[PDB]
């Protein structure tokens, strides 16, 4: 069990920790988050009362160094720093546990959330799209753009997610255009699987993060990539009966996860219908259909 | 974006451009079979490419023997279309290619964007206008070559014969599409109408009748007057 420590909590926030969210007021005396999950990433993310614009957070796994929490007064958010002596991290951590000022990370022991909507996101992975290598955590907001975005403007501060582009010489084979638009099993299977992700486990890490970065900071570069991931499949006539399998339960989870306040944003009618009624595959993601059914029956 | 009455005069300016019409590639008459069932038995279509500019007409024939054992025809029809268009456009020498495409179906534009990735300057667009390409075959010569082949083949007219010598592309236009209308909304008077003068012939090297202006002046009157009659007769005004 795992801490992240705060110097303090100058100004007033509403403070997330993966799928938890708790309010911190102004100058509260608050130290950070303890007996955090060792095993999973996680996301630290961070949302100021005096202006819910820029909703802006941190990706870290506790495995990979000791992190904490300061306000920076000059560039006005709560920063990730990690504190590379080890000892003195652990000094304060403790004094700070003494002292009975950190929240519980609240996990209920029947609870598998969390993992089911991480399997599988690694951090290095996250470090293939967040590009700042000289941090072992990466840092989100709601504004930042994509790859793919950017072509249709800072490079630096960009998600480099796998661009997806049904109509793009890379999707579609030459002499097989209305084979390969109508059934896209062969961008899906021999360009994306076999060329880019190497095995499904990637192909599902990044959907993974696309969603919950569009859950999480809003960022409306990560719905398109992560409704871009799904229609690949559903509009592919050939996929692996075990990639359906786990599909069904990832999009379960997501769906389950997903606050109802914001389906109406979150959420693309044309895709999901496509996906769940007219696709390839609109008979093999029975949890999926079952749970959008009875949760969202006004989209479709 | 898409083509409508605010930019009409797009289509006769000096950025080479394409009308593409799809609706009579896949035709077929339907028919009761011994058992009293319904089948199809394809025939020859037609692919309608035309420059409004110039006149132009690249005619590409379908020959039933390409539905052969093929699936899903209405669809497979789009995509042939485009495969076509694209073919077309490769076989032409740079500086005759278009600029733009226009699809007179919204259906022909997935399948033609994707048949032209290779070609990414060329616009591909939607029409808002509601033309009368369908009524091609109702030009008997048009209609002849179709039906006459045996394989695959490209033919090339001008579908203006020589009224651009006399005329402007804007009303070289106009008067096809006011005869396509016509020949759409009732064949036989629009056909008689044409040709119930034989002191006015069809030159062999020509589709339409050779009428000098003031013909040309009377034959476009009577051609309104059909519209607005049918137009009457359908809807009893
Ligand atoms: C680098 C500064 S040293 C300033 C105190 O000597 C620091 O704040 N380190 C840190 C280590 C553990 C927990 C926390 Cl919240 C911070
Ligand atoms: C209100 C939601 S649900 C309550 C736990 O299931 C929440 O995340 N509460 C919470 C309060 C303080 C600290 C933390 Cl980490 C969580
Ligand atoms: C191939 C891509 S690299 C980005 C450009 O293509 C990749 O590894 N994505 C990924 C896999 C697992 C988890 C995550 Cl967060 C991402």
């Amino acid at each position: 069990m795992n801490t992240v420590p705060f110097t303090s909590a100058p100004i007033e926030v509403t403070i997330g920790i993966d799928q938890y969210s708790f309010n911190v007021k102004e100058n509260q005396p608050f130290h950070g988050i303890k007996d955090i999950p060792i095993g999973h990433v996680h996301v630290i993310h961070f949302q100021h009362a005096d202006n819910s614009s820029m909703r802006y957070g941190y990706w870290f796994d506790c495995r990979m160094g000791n992190f904490y929490i300061q306000y920076d007064p000059k560039d006005g958010l709560y920063k990730m720093m990690e504190e590379r002596d080890g000892a003195k991290f652990e000094n304060i951590v403790h004094n700070f546990k003494e002292r009975q000022m950190m929240v519980s990370y609240p996990k209920i022991d029947e609870d598998d959330t969390w993992y089911n909507l991480t399997e599988f996101v690694q951090m290095d992975k996250i470090r293939k799209i967040v590009r700042k290598d000289e941090n072992q955590f990466s840092y989100v907001d709601s504004s930042m753009t994509t790859v793919q975005e950017n072509e249709l403007s800072d490079p630096a501060h960009s998600l480099n997610y796998t661009v997806i582009n049904f109509k793009s010489r890379e999707a579609i084979r030459p002499g097989h255009e209305m084979e390969d638009f109508l059934d896209k099993s062969y961008y899906l299977n021999t360009v994306m699987l076999q060329g880019i992700f190497k095995n499904s486990s990637n192909y599902f890490g990044e959907l993974q993060f696309a969603f919950l970065n569009a859950m999480f900071f809003g960022n409306y570069g990560s719905s398109l990539q992560w409704h871009a991931m799904i229609e690949l499949i559903c509009s592919s006539a050939t996929v692996p009966k075990h990639m359906l399998d786990k599909l069904d339960e990832i999009l379960y989870y997501q769906i389950k996860t997903l606050p109802e306040q914001y389906s109406d944003i979150l959420l693309n009618e044309r895709v999901w219908n496509i996906c769940l009624y007219s696709s390839f595959q609109k008979n093999s993601l029975h949890n999926t259909e079952k749970i959008m059914e009875n949760k969202y029956p006004e989209l479709l | 974006g898409a083509m409508n009455s605010s930019n009409y005069a797009e289509l006769f300016n000096n950025d080479i451009k394409l009308f593409v019409d799809d609706t009579n590639v896949y035709r077929v008459t339907v028919h009761k079979t011994f058992e009293g069932n319904v089948a199809t038995k394809a025939i020859n279509g037609c692919i309608f490419t035309l420059n409004p500019k110039t006149g132009h007409l690249f005619l590409k024939i379908i020959h039933t023997s390409v539905w052969a054992g093929q699936k899903r025809l209405s669809q497979l029809a789009k995509w042939k279309t485009a495969e076509e268009v694209s073919a077309l456009v490769r076989s032409l020498p740079k500086e005759e290619q278009p600029k733009q495409i226009i699809v007179t179906r919204k259906a022909m534009l997935d399948p033609l964007e994707v048949h032209m990735l290779d070609f990414p300057n060329i616009a591909i667009r939607p029409t808002e206008l509601r033309l009368p390409f369908s009524a091609a075959m109702s030009i008997d010569k048009l209609s002849d070559v179709v039906m006459k082949a045996t394989e695959p083949q490209m033919v090339l007219f001008n579908i203006y014969d020589d009224w651009l010598d006399r005329i402007s592309s804007y009303t070289a236009f106009s008067r096809l599409t006011l005869l396509l209308r016509a020949l759409k909304t009732n064949e036989e008077s629009a056909k008689m109408i044409l040709l119930s003068d034989p002191t006015i012939t069809i030159k062999s090297y020509h589709l339409w009748p050779s009428f000098t202006d003031e013909q040309w002046i009377t034959i476009e009157s009577q051609m309104r007057d059909l519209i607005l009659t049918e137009y009457g007769r359908k809807y009893n005004v």
